[PDB]
């Protein structure tokens, strides 16, 4: 019903940095929280990060708290994920998604709803 | 949904309330989108407060003034010896009395011109008249060099309260108002005191508004707010020479000394064509409540005393009582004679009399007519409307009809998915 | 941005972002003095009522009193997105005192529990 | 539910459950304005004094001031279970200014310690 | 203790330790009493709009702009007095207060969301 388009990056060496982004269309971006979810090529889904609708609150898994930064721009309808100190274990398809937490005055969700088309991160 | 009570402070809500407003003078306004507010100008406590404030300020202004105790004597009144027009014969008398002076034992003979309406005959052998109010109350002279001109006054809400203003066009004083705004102070309202005609005030923006409570009840006054002002020229064409005497230590009395030239009647000039069009506008906006085929008649203000049967107003500092017989005589230039009165009992009080000192020269006022106070006869195919007034709340309801005072209730609760711990 | 009461006709979710605008306008011869004393008393009564709920110094104060479905059987997508604070204030004119009593009792229990936990070595 | 001061003759441990009943009755021509202004001034002096101690917004405020056995040598089983607040006030009134000074100094030291703790990067 | 305003001529880092002496003299003819109460309540309201409700020393999340004052802390707190400092930043005080209000508003919503997580 809505369109989410990710922009990925190329091949990065261990210890380098890589920026992913996601553009939203077809709904009010500022009304929903957004998240990034990781999927290794041979494994299942793993949640990595969650940001609220205003961009003020960010949550991460312990393994990325000192490495990944999630940022939101409600005027450009743009998400970004800046990853530092990448390792070969971080090679995966990353998806941006609409869902997760709701901002206290909205009905409770705690689920992912709309998904993008994926972006590949390859680490040497 | 496992909802919890969350307390919010600073909630933009209000409740109807009656509080004390404070006054301001010249030594914001926020439009409320999607806000519909119910107004009722007939239950608006701003009118009662304005009434009490104007009476209180009036009493405070007149209190520290000359009490004119020496004037309750016997007056030797004779006919004025000047050239008097046909309609002024007997309306002005040349009255001689023995007035006191600074020294308690010395008295001076003083000649002054009193209007017939200010004196009452009596049957003493040596004196003919007395002042009308000496059997009822003491007569306080208004302090000289004090103006009675209405000065725009702003009513301002206390902190925690706000005034809502109705911006709707063709607003009839009651019911929902969709275009509203929040103000802290009202516009500048002139405390004009008059009967039958509203002279200086807010003018309607689109059409003549017929504004009344229970319009089917003929006992209620109908306030007509015009969208065009009719210009009325008020003149007292008598070149009045004013004299002054002292009647005690620190006291002074002012009186009419003479009239230079011929004595003529005071007049008001209302344009015939403009008033005829104004009445046509009132009738077109009045048939809506009585029927398109109902005959609407205007008749004079029969019944009551001079204060309510004539158009009373303060022009210059003289109180005019104009016979509006030529403005309200019709079935659907006008010169109105006016009587001038100096012993004034304002509002509905009996025991509080004021003496208006005369003003040197010729008084001319140019005033608007922005609205009317009409009443309707009781009891088929015709209706009779007459000038009304004298209550003096209508003169201020016609300005405060668009304002309401509300109390702000900043505290409230609402469900949220938010648990404190 | 909209000024005092400018959000009164907006939805309560949008009007909740103007709480400081409303709060700043609550504080600012015998009639002037009586009006000022009355404004101070209304402000202090509201501040005391917040204080006894554990909400002192806050404009948005979450509590631990559950919402009873009998007070208003509406979802948050309707209360916060399609309703104004004026309509809500009219809707819960009834039950406001019940909510206030429950908030006072909950804060008394919370103060006793905090006193017992802080006194626990 | 005993009413205003209904717990005045109850023990301190039982009377401490009615703090909101007494608290809510503290706020509610020139003679009456003087009375209202004095009521407001007494309330504000008490609230400022609580704020200085770091007790703002609470009816039961725990502090870091040790109790001096010279102020009162009674144990908790006597003060809270077999004594009323009036008798306690009569016993402690000689020492309440020392206690107030110690509370003010303790809160000033606590504020400096909190500011220094929040200055560690 | 020096007394009321006795630290007015002392440096900011010395006068800041006597805040309770100043605070106790703000509350203690009717027009004067009501005016004093209103000024006290306006100051406490400004503190409550910010997150500084019950505190005399309150740390906020507003960064200091070098355009307001570019002095280092070794001059503001050790050399300068509160009167000179108050004169220096008068022109920006109304800006700073506005930012403080904005910060608290964001904080309140963030806290409301953080307490909304099950
Ligand atoms: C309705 O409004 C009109 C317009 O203001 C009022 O007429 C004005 O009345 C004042 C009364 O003080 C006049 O001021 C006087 O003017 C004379 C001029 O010689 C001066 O000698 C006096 O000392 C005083 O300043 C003012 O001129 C007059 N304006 C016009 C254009 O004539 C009218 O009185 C108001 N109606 C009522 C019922 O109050
Ligand atoms: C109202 O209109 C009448 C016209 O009927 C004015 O009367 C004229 O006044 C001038 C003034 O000197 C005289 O010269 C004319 O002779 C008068 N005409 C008549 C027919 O008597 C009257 O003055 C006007 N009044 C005002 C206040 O404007
Ligand atoms: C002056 O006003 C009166 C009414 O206020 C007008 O009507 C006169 O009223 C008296 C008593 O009610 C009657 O005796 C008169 O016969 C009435 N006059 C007429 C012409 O019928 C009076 O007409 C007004 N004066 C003018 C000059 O119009
Ligand atoms: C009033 O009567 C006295 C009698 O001496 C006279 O001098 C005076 O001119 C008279 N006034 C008028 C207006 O005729
Ligand atoms: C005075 O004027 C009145 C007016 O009607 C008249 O009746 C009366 O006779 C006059 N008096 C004298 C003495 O001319
Ligand atoms: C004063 O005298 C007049 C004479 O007509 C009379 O109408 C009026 O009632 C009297 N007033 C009092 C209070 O006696
Ligand atoms: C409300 O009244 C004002 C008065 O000028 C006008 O400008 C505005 O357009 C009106 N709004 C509506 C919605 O009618
Ligand atoms: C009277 O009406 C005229 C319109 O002809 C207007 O310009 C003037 O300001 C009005 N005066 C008052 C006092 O309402
Ligand atoms: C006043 O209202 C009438 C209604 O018939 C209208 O014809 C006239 O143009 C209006 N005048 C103004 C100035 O709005
Ligand atoms: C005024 O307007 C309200 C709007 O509903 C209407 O009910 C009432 O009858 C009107 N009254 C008059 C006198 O026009
Ligand atoms: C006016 O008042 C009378 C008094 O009985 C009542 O019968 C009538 O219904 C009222 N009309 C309106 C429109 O309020
Ligand atoms: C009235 O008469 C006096 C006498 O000198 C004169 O100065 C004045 O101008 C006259 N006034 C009028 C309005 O005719
Ligand atoms: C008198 O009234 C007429 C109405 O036709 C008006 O044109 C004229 O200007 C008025 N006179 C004055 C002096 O304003
Ligand atoms: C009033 O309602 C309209 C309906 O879309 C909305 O756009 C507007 O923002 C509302 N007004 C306010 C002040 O929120
Ligand atoms: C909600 O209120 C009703 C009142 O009829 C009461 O019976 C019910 O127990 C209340 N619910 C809770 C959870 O307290
Ligand atoms: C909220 O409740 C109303 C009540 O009928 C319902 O129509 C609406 O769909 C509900 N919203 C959600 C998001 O469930
Ligand atoms: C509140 O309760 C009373 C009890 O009779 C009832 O009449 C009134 O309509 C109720 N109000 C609401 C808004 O439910
Ligand atoms: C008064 O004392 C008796 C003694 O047993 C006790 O039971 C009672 O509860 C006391 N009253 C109050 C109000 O505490
Ligand atoms: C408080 O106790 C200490 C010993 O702990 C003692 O030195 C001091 O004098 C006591 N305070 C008073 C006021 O007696
Ligand atoms: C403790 O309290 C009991 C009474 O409950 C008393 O008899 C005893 O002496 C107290 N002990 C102390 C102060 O050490
Ligand atoms: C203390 O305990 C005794 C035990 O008999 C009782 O009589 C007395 O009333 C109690 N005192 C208070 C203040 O409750
Ligand atoms: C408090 O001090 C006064 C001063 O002498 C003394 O008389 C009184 O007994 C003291 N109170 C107590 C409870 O010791
Ligand atoms: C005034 O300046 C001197 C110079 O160092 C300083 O020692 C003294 O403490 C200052 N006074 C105050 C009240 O701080
Ligand atoms: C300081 O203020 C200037 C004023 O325009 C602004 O441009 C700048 O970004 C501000 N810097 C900070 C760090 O707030
Ligand atoms: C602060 O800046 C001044 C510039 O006048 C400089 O002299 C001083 O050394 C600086 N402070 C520190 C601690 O470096
Ligand atoms: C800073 O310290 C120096 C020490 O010499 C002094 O001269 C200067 O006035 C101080 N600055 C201020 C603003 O007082
Ligand atoms: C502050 O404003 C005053 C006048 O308002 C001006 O004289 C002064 O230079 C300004 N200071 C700064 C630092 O902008």
């Amino acid at each position: 019903e809505v369109q989410l388009v990710e922009t990925g990056g190329g091949l990065v060496q261990p210890g380098g940095s890589l920026k992913l982004s996601c553009r939203a269309s077809g709904y009010t971006f500022s009304s929903f929280a957004m998240s990034w979810v990781r999927q290794a090529p041979g494994k299942g889904l793993e949640w990595v990060s969650l940001i609220n609708d205003r961009g003020g609150l960010t949550f991460y898994v312990d393994s990325v708290k000192g490495r990944f930064t999630i940022s939101r721009d409600n005027s450009k309808n743009t998400l970004s994920l800046q990853m530092h100190s990448l390792r070969d274990g971080d090679t995966a398809v990353y998806y941006c998604a609409t869902g997760g937490m709701s901002s206290a005055l909205q009905s409770s969700k705690y689920y992912f709803d709309f998904w993008g088309q994926g972006a590949l991160v390859t680490v040497s | 949904e496992n909802l919890w009570v969350t307390v919010y402070y600073g909630v933009p809500v209000w409740k109807d309330a009656e509080t004390t407003l404070f006054c301001a003078s010249d030594a914001q306004e926020i439009h409320l989108e999607n806000v519909t507010e119910e107004f009722n100008m007939w239950k608006n406590n701003m009118v009662e407060q304005m009434h009490e404030d104007i009476i209180s300020l009036w009493d405070q202004s007149l209190k520290p003034c000359v009490k004119l105790t020496p004037l309750c004597v016997g007056l030797q009144c004779t006919n004025v010896t000047n050239n008097i027009t046909d309609d002024m014969r007997g309306e002005l008398k040349n009255c001689s009395f023995n007035a006191t002076t600074e020294l308690r034992n010395k008295r001076q003979k003083v000649y002054s011109l009193f209007y017939r309406l200010d004196i009452v005959p009596m049957v003493d052998l040596w004196t003919n008249y007395r002042l009308i109010s000496c059997n009822t109350s003491a007569i306080t002279q208004a302090c000289p060099k004090v103006s009675f001109e209405p000065i725009p006054i702003h009513y301002c809400a206390p902190a925690g309260f706000a005034i809502l203003k109705c911006k709707d066009k063709k607003f009839n004083g009651t019911g929902p108002c969709q275009n509203v705004s929040t103000v802290q102070c009202t516009h500048g309202i002139k405390p004009v005191v008059s009967t039958q005609l509203l002279l200086n005030g807010s003018l309607a923006e689109e059409e003549v508004i017929i504004r009344s409570e229970n319009i089917t009840n003929n006992a209620k006054n109908i306030l007509v707010q015009l969208n065009t002002s009719v210009q009325i020229n008020c003149t007292r064409p008598n070149n009045n020479t004013v004299k002054s005497i002292r009647i005690g230590p620190g006291q002074a009395f002012y009186y009419t000394g003479d009239i230079i030239g011929d004595i003529r009647q005071a007049h008001c000039n209302v344009s015939k064509a403009t008033w005829n069009e104004t009445l046509g506008k009132v009738v077109k906006q009045l048939r809506k409540h009585f029927g398109n085929n109902t005959i609407i008649r205007f008749a004079q203000s029969s019944g009551g005393d001079l204060e309510v049967t004539t158009h009373s107003f303060n022009c210059g500092g003289e109180f005019f009582y104009c016979n509006t017989s030529g403005l309200f005589n019709s079935t659907w230039s006008i010169t109105l004679p006016c009587r001038i009165k100096q012993i004034i009992n304002m509002w509905q009080r009996i025991g509080q009399a004021m003496y208006a000192p005369p003003i040197q020269g010729v008084i001319r006022c140019v005033s608007n007519i922005t609205g009317l106070i009409l009443t309707r006869d009781g009891g088929s195919t015709t209706e009779t409307f007459r000038p009304g007034g004298g209550d003096m709340r209508d003169n201020w309801r016609s300005e405060l009809y668009k304002y309401k005072v509300v109390k702000i209730e900043p505290l409230g609760v609402a469900p949220t998915r938010c648990k404190r711990r | 941005s909209l000024g005092f009461l400018g959000a009164a006709g907006s939805t309560m979710g949008a009007a909740s972002m103007t709480l400081t605008v409303q709060a700043r306008n609550l504080l600012s011869g015998i009639k002037q003095l009586q009006a000022r004393v009355l404004a101070v008393e209304h402000y202090l009564r509201d501040q005391q009522l917040l204080g006894i709920w554990g909400c002192s110094g806050k404009l948005i104060c979450c509590t631990n009193v559950p919402w009873n479905s009998s007070w208003s059987n509406r979802n948050l997508s309707e209360i916060w997105d399609n309703m104004t604070w004026l309509q809500w204030d009219k809707e819960i004119s009834n039950y406001t005192q019940i909510i206030y009593g429950l908030l006072e009792e909950s804060q008394n229990q919370q103060e006793k529990n905090e006193q017992d936990l802080l006194a626990l070595d």
